[PDB]
């Protein structure tokens, strides 16, 4: 299948070179997989989700995304026009308030929740969790991410946007999960992207068009935008049967475009998520 | 603890 005039990031993950505009992908499109977006929530009524999105848990007064961020990330995972895995099932877990902030205890509860909840869902091709959030180092937050991963969920987390070593941030610094840095459309590391030995992979994160609240769209930037590209790619590869939740990050790194990025500090992987699609 |  081919989506013409696709957002640049989708095109990038299906090409060996920058500058293309078509997103090439297998028609299966992540059908049978499930992705939990742990964020400010998801506007499940957005037409772009085609009824494939559902809020399953909130830690606040409402399950509504009054922010937009969560809806944006979810859209990159699996909306019709802006998503990597266009037929996946999306589950929203609201651990961040409408200002986009949240306490570590809530974020941890949200991760433990997903580890259990997945047992009540029909996700024959596998389960993924996308965490476009983080703060200063916390061994407790790292441990929660490690538990989620151990439970059989492919965990993808943002590296962070402080243009610093991700070793000082969580859950980015948990080695067992898939830590995602950001790149721009010219194959440069995004100016704000964290870096470091703990990064596993890069994905498109600068100027990413996706869904927004009020049934709209908008372009924003961040490692928060790169993460759902990788989470969606994982869902897509699991549906194809190429990898499992335990090994998806490694598989993605192994099949990545290698050495194409610029401004990568020594010691940081030069790997860009790639779907290896061949018609 | 964001706005990330
Ligand atoms: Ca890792």
């Amino acid at each position: 299948a081919a989506q013409t005039n696709a957002p640049w990031g989708l095109a990038r993950i299906s090409s060996t070179s920058p500058g293309t505009s078509t997103y090439y992908y297998d028609e299966s499109a992540g059908q049978g997989s499930c992705v939990y977006v742990i964020d400010t929530g998801i506007e499940a009524s957005h037409p772009e989700f085609e009824g494939r999105a559902q809020m399953v848990k909130t830690y606040y007064y409402s399950s509504r995304d009054g922010n937009g961020h969560g809806t944006h990330c979810a859209g990159t995972v699996g909306s019709r026009t802006y998503g990597v895995a266009k037929k996946t099932q999306l589950f929203g877990v609201k651990v961040l308030d409408d200002n986009g902030s949240g306490q570590y205890s809530t974020i941890i509860a949200g991760m433990d929740f997903v580890a259990s909840d997945k047992n009540n869902r029909n996700c024959p091709k596998g389960v993924v969790a996308s965490l476009s959030l983080g703060g200063g180092y916390s061994s407790s937050v790292n441990s929660a991410a490690a538990r989620l991963q151990s439970s059989g969920v492919m965990v993808a987390v943002a590296a962070g946007n402080n243009n610093a070593d991700a070793r000082n941030y969580s859950p980015a610094s948990e080695p067992s999960v898939c830590t995602v840095g950001a790149s721009d459309r010219y194959d440069r590391r995004s100016s704000f992207s964290n870096y470091g030995s703990v990064l596993d992979i890069f994905g498109p994160g600068t100027d990413i068009l996706s869904t927004w609240i009020g049934g709209s769209t908008r372009s924003i930037s961040g490692t928060s935008m790169a993460t759902p590209h990788v989470a969606g790619l994982a869902a897509y590869l699991m549906t194809l049967g190429k990898t499992t939740a335990a090994s998806a990050c490694r598989y993605i790194a192994d099949t990545a475009n290698k050495g194409d990025l610029s401004n990568i500090p020594f010691g940081t992987v030069n790997l860009l998520a790639y779907n290896n699609y061949q018609a | 603890v964001l706005l990330h």
